[PDB]
Order: structure tokens, then C-alpha cells, then sequence
RNA sequence: CCCUAUAACUUAAUCUCACAUAGC
RNA sequence: GCUAUGUGAGAUUAAGUUAU
């Protein structure tokens, strides 16, 4: 009785080779599992960091005692979020379409917008090229790239 | 001449009788009237009176009228005794009654004296029921209180708020005579209490200098016990309010137009008490509540009743106090500037809950809440002042200006000779090429954004406004909604865009997988109790167009987009889910579903006829008031899952985050007044909310302007006089009469809708009579409710059905015989289907050998052309088929001289025979 | 006869592009307005007149050699 | 398919067709039914290949060669055209003749055009007014490269190697 | 370097389920 | 109980097209 002895071998062979499969196949889609979540989680700790850098150079960026200022002085430190660049920005950009806007708006080295002093420190065209103040005249309109960016400072 | 000067009494006047004889005179008036009978605002002939023209010691006819009243005897007494005890009120006008002897008898004559041409009610009536060409009566105000002469009215399109919107202004200058008014009527409501007197005051008892009379219904009691109905006047007034501007002057020193603006102080937000006050002086015997901070009110009902007033009374403050309202939070000792609250234009003053003063870490939420805040960049970054747009610039990010522009298309070459080989493109063909990618420079994103001035503040008639949102609501009645879970949430494509900021880190996809399900219902449990304002991002779009305009594309952050995923997404796919409803999102037009669609829509209406509308400047000008309309018609799914605060919450998310956010638009930040945001979730769904508010509300306004005694039919009479009593005095909902007036729109007005896109099929003797809404009416509505005059060039109709619609989905229709029947089949424009081929966005698709899965959807779109009368149109399907066989035997012959084993190209002979192209279209899926 | 004006003013246009003229805003400007009109035109006795136009915006630079062509 | 031996083997199994090989040509069947599907997943496997590497290649060779294939198109069918007022300015721009701005539609406005040569002034201008673009333009001036103002009476066949040959033509609509 | 939302359809490739066939 | 071959259905991913 060796024929049904081979029987009971090859059976034996048969759950042994499903189990040898389905075990592998199991390795095979928990190592590609943890690939996943161990690549997802140096996502989230890249994320992380990469936001909370950005949230520290953010708070380093705006200048504080001009704004502590202007918070103190509310009743409850609470204030609209519109008036903060309107009274505590140090740099102004003005994106003018034409002349006879720039003749109204900034009309000199020195104008006034929102209750403060601006002193006019570089103009750009569309093009980002230095334009000087010279440039811009009403005869020399047509040969500027409008609009014109002027960036000032708080006087 | 003997009564001519009996009307002249103790007061010297110069008098011209406009009547002729002794006899009266008839004029077409408009009448706010309520009787037993009859109701509604229409415009009915006046018999009772005559009128009596005065004019100036310089001799012409000057705005002053006598106007006597015959009426019966016992009128008289009563009338008479009611003004003795107003006549010390200056809001009355002067009454002089006399009995003076017409045919013999003694008849009773009341004259009120010193009266203009036109009442409240003409002027309300001219603009809420708007028709170019018939608008004399509107025409004849103006010129009359020096608005505008008449030869402002030769210029085209003066009406248009788009093509000309200086009729802003001159429709503001009627804004100084209607807040007169307002005060009159104050002081006369007053006196009624004093007097004790109650009665309902209505629109067409007071004329345009605010005088009062018409003391017919009036009845004494108790002094200092009178109660005055003001509902209907002051809800019927209420879109003239911000049409014609009329709080302007509260804004100056001691509300006067000569004075010099108030200077607020900048860093004051709150204005509740402003808002009372206002409240309090001009709407003061208004019986419901107002709840200036919309966080008190009660329902949505009450929501919607209070930011229609906040809207009105927004006008008159500061527009740097709304917006998100900031505090210093300190994490890690370090100051921090987050936003703790926001104040809304519509919903008052509101405070997030969960707020912490210190901070010893930050979590990946919060992390996630901080970057989104526009509060961190706004406050670091430069101010702005940006003259190229009228809205409100916040604060420039970058030290440069970005200026995108739009690179033209490539031209595939190859199509284009092979099908002016086959005989396309000859001249006076039907077929023309109009589909081309239009290039743009680089102002054009910042001259896209400035069409949000289209966008106007708009007080709505808030008693209509009310009915019309529980009739919009039975429309959506059949869907099930509510919040699921994060591991509910199905996304459509998770390697789009994130947002600002989000997208300097990555996709959709890492804030996914970087976010557990337990972070994700943290933070949709946040925004239950807390507002995050958010920053939308808005790109030019890069796609093919008939129009040489800039279209602009919002895109919103993904922490709102996470969130309101989890608010909306049941009911949005309940929505598309559902086959044979009004809403026709999710339905497919493949395998017989326009056929269905189309079959739907007709239903069983007795003498049909179809129409379609148009909405000009749709997203642009849609007023925030319909918008948080249908904000509260999608929410009101969540009766069990939420309480009120947090379905407050979440409309407060909502409208911080799609209606009045800041838009990033080229590294600077600035203020949207409102419209919607085509990157929002829910943007189609609120749509075509928008859409059947707009019907629903056409047809209101289109039955109660009709006539009650033209109305032959009883239960349309009967219907008309319970709209009126449901509208403007019922208080509470009616369910039977909404069910009623539900099934009567139903039956008479079946509608298709689909986005800002709908088809309505109606019945065309009750439209020609006047019981269901017209494109007239639709122009009305949308002019004193839109903002926007929408032409009858945009608009279509259908007298024969077996036409199908005109256009929907930019498809028309024809009626083809597939099999043994009669089928409606959508067909697209041919010259949009070969430009889609001549034109492409890439260089890659310019080549066909790599891109025949292209020209066969191409071929699927433009099969049923073939079923065309006209040769060229059923030319275009079978020049697709030709171009596929080329461009399969050059794929052959490429692949077979590069690489010497030739493929076997398995099942690819089925692309260029039209059987595979007719099963798409027979409803066998 | 008019869509072969139309397919050459937008291969015209994608070459422009391709030779940096929206370096210099005011000339990608007047590009764009050319290429606009000449799609939207409904007569070729005019789009052949702007086609001048923007013809002579490749001719002035020499980034191209047409003495190849 | 004939290519195979276990094709042979069925194909013998059963034209030798009774119940004892009839078990073997159903496992010989079996054998070339697993052998035919391998050879139609090889078969699959290779034209999926086969046709991803035709997609990476052309598409590789259109985003090389996009610049050159777009300048030599557009020539192509600006010749097709037939436009003497477009075959003009390309004959000119062949023999040297550009223009420095843009070709104004407009009447009376500024135009800069340079003419290297003789030959090229001969052939374009006669009088005061020369012709371009296939219309009339009048000559307000026309420069040198070495900057000084020149009338039309200064150039002339004898002395046109004595100036510079750069000149700069000044000319408004007619 | 930027490129939205939703819906429908087409093609491709996988993975499960059901059915028919043949061997142990 | 197992193995292999085909035929359909559903799900996931990728590419594309149209509509709003
Ligand atoms: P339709 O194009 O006529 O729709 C009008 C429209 C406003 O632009 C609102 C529909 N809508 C909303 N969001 C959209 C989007 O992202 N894309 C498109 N094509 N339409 C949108
Ligand atoms: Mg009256
Ligand atoms: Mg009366
Ligand atoms: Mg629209
Ligand atoms: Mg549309
Ligand atoms: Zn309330
Ligand atoms: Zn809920």
C-alpha cells in the first residue's frame, strides 16, 4: 500500500503548498502594508515640521511692538484682521493701471495713504525692471509696461 | 369753476382740473389689496378719485396734486372722525372735507391736498416688476425728482446694472426720499398708538413725500393701545432699500448728506448696539424679533429674518470690521497672531468656542488650523493698495506682483488636412470652426476678479422669501442626508490640488494619509464649534472656449474641503443617486437617460409649451442671502445628527470659507463680497437650489400681480388669496398650503435642473393668463433680486414638443427612430466637436497614434449627428470614423517598421463601425 | 480660406510663445489682442490685415532664420 | 496555435480516439489548455510593453523636437496662403529688409523699417513714398547707424557705398 | 513652479464573486 | 476537499473625453 501512501503525501503537500501561498502572499501585503505606512508617517512628520517652520519664520516676520501696541488698545485684544497691514505694515505696494491713476495716488517721492507718511523706495514695471521716478511722466506713459509697482516704506 | 375753488379752500393754490367736468377721472395705479375676495399687488384702475393738477406762480405744473374722493356717506363720518384725532402728526397729509352739490344732491368729498402723481406702491411696483419698454411709470420718477433727465433714457441699456452700472447711482438718488419716508411712516405708527387706533398700512396710502391718508379700514380703540400692521409695507418695500441705497446718510455726522463721514475707530468690530439703534429708529413696529448676532437665533427661519436686516444695516459700517477677528495666542511662549472669531456681513458677531491662551505644544490639527488661517499672512505680510480692482485689497504676501498669463493651443495639423480633404471647411458651409483656446495676458486674473463687483448687497422680501424656502424645500424632500465618518468619505481624485498653503507641500493625497480618522472627526468636531476661515485660491483655466473672456477657477483649501466632505457628501450622493426627480445631477445622458429625462420633465401638462432661461453673470452676482438660502435648504438634512449651534457653526464654515473669504489672486490677498466658489464641494447642488428659489419665486410674484376678478378658474382665485395669506399675514408655516401650492407648481410648471442650467415645461394658458411665471416675469425677478438684466436674447421657448428643448447642456434634441420607436437624442454643436479635434492643450495629443482613446470619445459625443437633416452636420461623425481607421493603419505601420514583430491589435476594428457608438445611445446598458 | 487663417494665427501665436515674448509684457500684450480678433473675426478681408500685424512681431525679433525657410 | 509540442501531444491523444487515453488527452488537454494561456499572458504582457515604450518614445520625441516642428509648420502654411501683402514682408525679411516695431493697421503711424541695400531701397522706393506691406507709406526721414539725419535727395546710386548701409526708414500710412 | 469641484461615459490593468469544462 | 482553462458581474487603480 504505497499508492494510497503518496495519496496521503500529496494531500499533505496540497495544505501545506495553500498555506505556503497564502502565508506568502500574507508576508507580502503586510511588508508592502508597512511600507506604506512607515513611508506615510515620514510624511506627516515632514508635514509637520515643514508647517511649523513656516508658522516660525511667519511669527518672526511681523514686527511686534507696532502691534502689541494697537492690541493692548483694544477693549478685549481682539481686533479685525483688515486693519492689521493697514496700521502696523512697514512696506507698501501700490499696483497703479495708468498714469492719470499714478498722478492721483502717488504723485512725488512722499505720499500719503491710510492715515501715514510713505516714502517711496523702488518702482517696478510688469516687466520687473527699475523704472525711476523721472521715467514716469505723461508723455513717457505709452513707453512704460503698466501696470507699475510702488513699493514705500512708513515714514 | 364753483367746485374747482371750493377744492381750493382756506389755503391759496393755483389749480388745473386733470378730470374733465365735475366728473372723476381714471388712472392705472398699482394696489397692495386684501379683501375677502381678492388679494395681491397688482395694478388696478382707480375710479374713487379725481385729481387736481396745481402749478406755480411762474406758470407750469408742478408735483403737488388735489385729489378729492367721492365716496359713500358713511365713509365720510368715519374718515373724518380718524383724522381729528392724527391731524397734529405731521406724517398725515392735510385733509379738507366738504359736501358740495353735484346733481342736485349734497355729495361728501374728501380732498387731500398737496399730494405727488405717484404713491410708494407705483414706485415698488416699477421695480420689482421690471419691463424694458413698458417702464414709464419708473421713467417718470425719475426724471420727476431729479434722478436723471429724460435724455439719459435715449442711451441703450441704461437699466442694465451690467452694460451700465451708473443706473446705480441714479437709482440712488431716490435713496434720500424713500429713508424720509421710513421716518414718516415711523411717526405715523407712532400716532396710531398714541391715538389709539389699529389697521393695516399698505403701500398705496402713501405717497412719495411720505404723507399719509386713507383712514378707510381704520377702527378706534383704548388710547395708547393701537396696533398697526406693517408687514406687508415693509417687507414689500424691502428690496428698494438697497436697490435705491436708502441708508446712505447714516453714515454721515447726524445722518445728513452735507456732513462729513463717521470716523469709527478702527479697531471697534462689534456695532451690535448700532444695529439696534438702527433697528429701533427704523423698522420699530416690526412684531419679530431681531437678533443682531445670528449665533441667538432660534431656527433657520430666524436666521434668514435676521441677516436679511444685517445685511441692510451692513451697508452703513466700516468694511474693515468684518472679516475674521484676531488675538494674541501664545504657543511655546512665542506669540501668536490666529483668528478667534470672525464678523459676518449676514450673521453678526461670532466667537470661536474653543479657543486656549497658551499653547505648551501644537497638535497636527491645530498645525492644520493655524497654517490655513489667512491671520499669519496677513499679519507678516505687506500692505496693499491695488487700483486695478474696485474690491477690497487686504495685504500683499510675495515683495513682487505675479502676473500669469494663458499660452494659446497647439494645433493639431494632421486632422486638420485630413478633413479639408474630405471636404470640410469650404465656404458657406454650416459648419464653421468657433472653438478656439484663447490666450490671455498677464492682467487677466485680477480683471477676472474685478466682475465681483457685480456682486451688490441686496435686502430680499423676507416674507416671500420665507414661503418660497419651504416650497424649495419639498423639492428636496426625497433625499436622506446627515454627517458619516471620515472612513465614509469617498473621494473622487486625491492627487488634485490642496489649497493654499497647502500646496507648497504636496497633494490631497498627504494631507490624507498624514491624517488619521480619528484626526480628521477632531477636526470636523472643531468646526462644529469653531470657525476657520480659509484662503481660495483663484487659477485661470486653460480650455476651449467660443468666447475670447478669462475664465477663472476658485480653489479651495483642503482642511474646508475635508470638512464639508463630511457635512454634505451623504446628501450630495443621495442627490445624484436619485433618477426621475427635478434635480437631474448624476443622471447620464448615455443608453436612453435624455430620452427619460426629457419624458420626466414633460410629465402631464395639459397645454405645454417649453422654456428655458439664463442667469448673465451666474457665480459673480448670486446675492448672499440666496446663497446662505440654499446653505440652509442642504442643512436642513441634519435634524438629528446636530444640534442648532452646530448647524450654526458649520453655516458660519460655510460662509467664512466659500462666500466671503479671502481670495488669493496672484500672491495678494484681498476680500470676496460673496458669489459662489467653483472649487467648493457643494457649489452644483446650492446651484440649482438657487435655481428653483428663482422659479418658484417668479411664479409667486407672476400669481399675486394678476388681477383676482380676471381669474375665471375658483381654485386658482381661491389659491391666489391663500398665497397672499400665507405670504404676508400668516406668521407660521402652513405644510397643507405648501403641499398645495407644491403640487400645483407640479402640475402646471415641471422643471428640469440641472446646476444654473434648467428646462421648464409649462402650461401655456396658464402662462398667457398669468398663473404661472414667464420670461417676463423671470426678467422682474431677477431684476429686483439678482442684481442683473437678464435679455430675451439668452432666453428661448418651444411651442412644439416634438422639438425637443432648444438647449440644455449646451445639447439640443431631435426626435430620431431607433428600433421600432420614436427616441430623443442629445446632439452636440459640430463646431465644438471639431475644434476639441483641431485645437489641444498639449503638444502630446497633437500626434494621433498615441491618442486614439481621444478621438474615439470624441466620436461617442458627436454620434448622434448622424440622425442630422443636414449632410455637413452627419459629415462630422463619419469623418471621426475615417480618422480613427488612419490613425489605427499609421499606429500599424509605425509599430511594425520600428519593431519587426508585428502586434495582433486585438479588438480595435470595432472603433471605426457605428454599431459600437448606436449602444451607447439604446437604453439597453 | 478664413479657418486656414485662423489655425496659422494660433501656430503663430504658440511660436511667439516659444520665442519668450511674454518676457516683455506690453508686446505679449499686443500679441494676444491680435490672435483674440483674428479667431473672433467674421470677414478675412480684415484678419488678413492683423495677420500682418502679428507676422511682423516674429519678423522683427531674429530668433528665427527664415532665409532657411 | 501549431507552434507548440504539447499541441502535437493533444493532437495525437486524440486522433488516437476508448475511455482509458481518453483520460490521457484530458490531461494532455489540460497541459495545453495551462501551456496556451501562459503563451496568451506572454503575448499580453509583451504587446503592453511593446506599446508603452511606442507611448514613452513618441512622446519623448514631440516635447525634443516641439520648438523646430513648430517654426518649420508655420512656414509651411503661410506659404499655402497666398498672400501678396504676407509674401511681401517674407521676401523682404529673406533679402534683409525687417521691420524694428510692429506693422500699425491704422493711418498716419509711426513704422520702422531697415533697408541693408541698395538694390532693396530701389526695388521698395520710388519718390517720396515707398511701398510695403502691399500699401503706401510716406517717409517722414531716414537715419543712419552712425545716427545723423539723411534726405532722400543724399542717397543715390554713386554715393550708396559711401554712407552706412544700415538705414533706418521713418514712415507714416497712407 | 501653478493647474478647482461635481457628474457621466470610454479605454486599460489588477483583485474578488458566480457559472461551465477537465484531473486528483 | 484541492488544481487548471474559459465566460460574465462587482470593486480598486491609471489614462482620456464631455457637461456645469
Ligand atoms: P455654467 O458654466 O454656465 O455655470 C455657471 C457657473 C458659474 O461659473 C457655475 C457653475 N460652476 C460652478 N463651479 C464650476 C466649475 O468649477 N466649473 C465649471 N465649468 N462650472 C462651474
Ligand atoms: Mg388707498
Ligand atoms: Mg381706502
Ligand atoms: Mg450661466
Ligand atoms: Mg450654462
Ligand atoms: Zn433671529
Ligand atoms: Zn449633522
Amino acid at each position: 500500500k504505497l499508492k494510497k501512501s503518496l495519496n496521503v503525501a500529496k494531500s499533505e503537500f496540497d495544505r501545506d503548498a495553500a498555506m505556503q501561498r497564502k502565508l506568502e502572499k500574507m508576508a507580502d501585503q503586510a511588508m508592502t502594508q508597512m511600507y506604506k505606512q512607515a513611508r506615510s508617517e515620514d510624511k506627516r512628520a515632514k508635514v509637520t515640521s515643514a508647517m511649523q517652520t513656516m508658522l516660525f519664520t511667519m511669527l518672526r516676520k511681523l514686527d511686534n511692538d507696532a502691534l502689541n501696541n494697537i492690541i493692548n488698545n483694544a477693549r478685549d485684544g481682539c481686533v479685525p484682521l483688515n486693519i492689521i497691514p493697514l496700521t502696523t505694515a512697514a512696506k507698501l505696494m501700490v499696483v497703479i493701471p495708468d498714469y492719470n491713476t499714478y498722478k492721483n495716488t502717488c504723485d512725488g517721492t512722499t505720499f500719503t495713504y491710510a492715515s501715514a507718511l510713505w516714502e517711496i523706495q523702488q518702482v517696478v514695471d510688469a516687466d520687473s525692471k527699475i523704472v525711476q521716478l523721472s521715467e514716469i511722466s505723461m508723455d513717457n506713459s505709452p513707453n512704460l509696461a503698466w501696470p507699475l509697482i510702488v513699493t514705500a516704506l512708513r515714514a | 369753476q364753483s367746485f374747482l375753488n371750493r377744492v381750493c379752500g382756506v389755503s391759496a393754490a393755483r389749480l388745473t382740473p386733470c378730470g374733465t367736468g365735475t366728473s372723476t377721472d381714471v388712472v392705472y395705479r398699482a394696489f397692495d389689496i386684501y379683501n375677502d375676495k381678492v388679494a395681491g399687488f397688482a395694478k388696478f384702475l382707480k375710479t374713487n378719485c379725481c385729481r387736481f393738477q396745481e402749478k406755480d406762480e411762474d406758470d407750469n405744473l408742478i408735483d403737488s396734486y388735489f385729489v378729492v374722493k367721492r365716496h359713500t356717506f358713511s365713509n365720510y363720518q368715519h374718515e373724518e372722525t380718524i383724522y381729528n384725532l392724527l391731524k397734529d402728526c405731521p406724517a398725515v397729509a392735510k385733509h379738507d372735507f366738504f359736501k358740495f352739490r353735484i346733481d342736485g344732491d349734497m355729495v361728501p368729498h374728501i380732498s387731500r391736498q398737496r399730494l405727488t402723481k405717484y404713491t410708494m406702491a407705483d414706485l415698488v411696483y416699477a421695480l420689482r416688476h421690471f419691463d424694458e419698454g413698458n417702464c414709464d411709470t419708473l421713467k417718470e420718477i425719475l426724471v420727476t425728482y431729479n434722478c436723471c433727465d429724460d435724455d439719459y433714457f435715449n442711451k441703450k441699456d441704461w437699466y442694465d446694472f451690467v452694460e451700465n452700472p451708473d443706473i446705480l447711482r441714479v437709482y440712488a438718488n431716490l435713496g434720500e426720499r424713500v429713508r424720509q419716508a421710513l421716518l414718516k411712516t415711523v411717526q405715523f405708527c407712532d400716532a396710531m398708538r398714541n391715538a389709539g387706533i389699529v389697521g393695516v398700512l399698505t403701500l398705496d396710502n402713501q405717497d412719495l413725500n411720505g404723507n399719509w391718508y386713507d383712514f378707510g379700514d381704520f377702527i378706534q380703540t383704548t388710547p395708547g393701545s393701537g396696533v398697526p400692521v406693517v408687514d406687508s409695507y415693509y417687507s414689500l418695500l424691502m428690496p428698494i432699500l438697497t436697490l435705491t441705497r436708502a441708508l446712505t446718510a447714516e453714515s454721515h455726522v447726524d445722518t445728513d448728506l452735507t456732513k462729513p463721514y463717521i470716523k469709527w475707530d478702527l479697531l471697534k468690530y462689534d456695532f451690535t448696539e448700532e444695529r439696534l439703534k438702527l433697528f429701533d429708529r427704523y423698522f420699530k413696529y416690526w412684531d419679530q424679533t431681531y437678533h443682531p448676532n445670528c449665533v441667538n437665533c432660534l431656527d433657520d427661519r430666524c436666521i434668514l429674518h435676521c441677516a436679511n436686516f444685517n445685511v441692510l444695516f451692513s451697508t452703513v459700517f466700516p468694511p474693515t470690521s468684518f472679516g475674521p477677528l484676531v488675538r494674541k495666542i501664545f504657543v511655546d511662549g512665542v506669540p501668536f497672531v490666529v483668528s478667534t472669531g470672525y464678523h459676518f456681513r449676514e450673521l453678526g458677531v461670532v466667537h470661536n468656542q474653543d479657543v486656549n491662551l497658551h499653547s505648551s505644544r501644537l497638535s497636527f490639527k491645530e498645525l492644520l488650523v493655524y497654517a490655513a488661517d489667512p491671520a499669519m499672512h496677513a499679519a507678516s505680510g505687506n500692505l496693499l493698495l491695488d487700483k486695478r480692482t474696485t474690491c477690497f485689497s487686504v495685504a500683499a504676501l510675495t515683495n513682487n506682483v505675479a502676473f500669469q498669463t494663458v499660452k494659446p493651443g497647439n494645433f493639431n495639423k494632421d486632422f486638420y488636412d485630413f478633413a479639408v480633404s474630405k471636404g470640410f471647411f469650404k465656404e458657406g458651409s454650416s459648419v464653421e470652426l468657433k472653438h478656439f483656446f484663447f490666450a490671455q495676458d498677464g492682467n487677466a486674473a485680477i480683471s477676472d476678479y474685478d466682475y465681483y463687483r457685480y456682486n451688490l448687497p441686496t435686502m430680499c422680501d423676507i416674507r416671500q422669501l420665507l414661503f418660497v424656502v419651504e416650497v424649495v424645500d419639498k423639492y428636496f424632500d426625497c433625499y436622506d442626508g446627515g454627517c458619516i465618518n471620515a472612513n465614509q468619505v469617498i473621494v473622487n481624485n486625491l492627487d488634485k490640488s490642496a489649497g493654499f498653503p497647502f500646496n507648497k507641500w504636496g497633494k490631497a493625497r498627504l494631507y490624507y494619509d498624514s491624517m488619521s480618522y480619528e484626526d480628521q472627526d477632531a477636526l470636523f468636531a472643531y468646526t462644529k464649534r469653531n470657525v476657520i476661515p480659509t484662503i481660495t485660491q483663484m487659477n485661470l483655466k486653460y480650455a476651449i472656449s467660443a468666447k475670447n473672456r478669462a475664465r477663472t477657477v476658485a480653489g479651495v483649501s483642503i482642511c474646508s474641503t475635508m470638512t464639508n466632505r463630511q457635512f454634505h457628501q451623504k446628501l450630495l450622493k443621495s442627490i445624484a443617486a436619485t433618477r426621475g426627480a427635478t434635480v437631474v445631477i448624476g443622471t447620464s445622458k448615455f443608453y436612453g437617460g435624455w430620452h427619460n429625462m426629457l419624458k420626466t420633465v414633460y410629465s402631464d401638462v395639459e397645454n405645454p409649451h417649453l422654456m428655458g432661461w439664463d442667469y448673465p453673470k451666474c457665480d459673480r452676482a448670486m446675492p448672499n442671502m440666496l446663497r446662505i438660502m440654499a446653505s440652509l435648504v442642504l442643512a436642513r438634512k441634519h435634524t438629528t445628527c446636530c444640534s442648532l449651534s452646530h448647524r450654526f457653526y458649520r453655516l458660519a464654515n460655510e460662509c467664512a470659507q466659500v462666500l466671503s473669504e479671502m481670495v488669493m489672486c496672484g500672491g495678494s490677498l484681498y476680500v470676496k463680497p460673496g458669489g459662489t466658489s467653483s472649487g467648493d464641494a457643494t457649489t452644483a447642488y446650492a446651484n440649482s437650489v438657487f435655481n428653483i428659489c428663482q422659479a418658484v419665486t417668479a411664479n409667486v410674484n407672476a400669481l399675486l400681480s394678476t388681477d383676482g376678478n380676471k381669474i375665471a378658474d375658483k381654485y386658482v382665485r381661491n389659491l391666489q388669496h391663500r398665497l397672499y395669506e400665507c405670504l404676508y399675514r400668516n406668521r407660521d408655516v402652513d405644510t397643507d398650503f405648501v403641499n398645495e401650492f407644491y403640487a400645483y407648481l407640479r402640475k402646471h410648471f415641471s422643471m428640469m435642473i440641472l446646476s444654473d442650467d434648467a428646462v421648464v415645461c409649462f402650461n401655456s394658458t396658464y402662462a398667457s393668463q398669468g398663473l404661472v411665471a414667464s420670461i417676463k416675469n423671470f426678467k422682474s425677478v431677477l431684476y429686483y433680486q439678482n442684481n442683473v438684466f437678464m435679455s430675451e436674447a439668452k432666453c428661448w421657448t418651444e411651442t412644439d414638443l416634438t422639438k425637443g428643448p432648444h438647449e440644455f447642456c449646451s445639447q439640443h434634441t431631435m426626435l430620431v427612430k431607433q428600433g421600432d420607436d420614436y427616441v430623443y437624442l442629445p446632439y452636440p454643436d459640430p463646431s465644438r466637436i471639431l475644434g476639441a479635434g483641431c485645437f489641444v492643450d498639449d503638444i502630446v495629443k497633437t500626434d494621433g497614434t498615441l491618442m486614439i482613446e481621444r478621438f474615439v470619445s470624441l466620436a461617442i459625443d458627436a454620434y448622434p449627428l448622424t440622425k442630422h437633416p443636414n449632410q455637413e452636420y452627419a459629415d462630422v461623425f463619419h469623418l471621426y470614423l475615417q480618422y480613427i481607421r488612419k490613425l489605427h493603419d499609421e499606429l500599424t505601420g509605425h509599430m511594425l517598421d520600428m519593431y519587426s514583430v508585428m502586434l495582433t491589435n486585438d479588438n480595435t476594428s470595432r472603433y471605426w463601425e457605428p454599431e459600437f457608438y448606436e449602444a451607447m445611445y439604446t437604453p439597453h446598458t | 480660406k478664413m479657418s486656414d487663417v485662423k489655425c496659422t494665427s494660433v501656430v503663430l501665436l504658440s511660436v511667439l510663445q516659444q520665442l519668450r515674448v511674454e518676457s516683455s509684457s506690453k508686446l505679449w500684450a499686443q500679441c494676444v489682442q491680435l490672435h483674440n480678433d483674428i479667431l473672433l473675426a467674421k470677414d478675412t478681408t480684415e484678419a488678413f490685415e492683423k495677420m500682418v500685424s502679428l507676422l511682423s512681431v516674429l519678423l522683427s525679433m531674429q530668433g528665427a532664420v527664415d532665409i532657411n525657410k
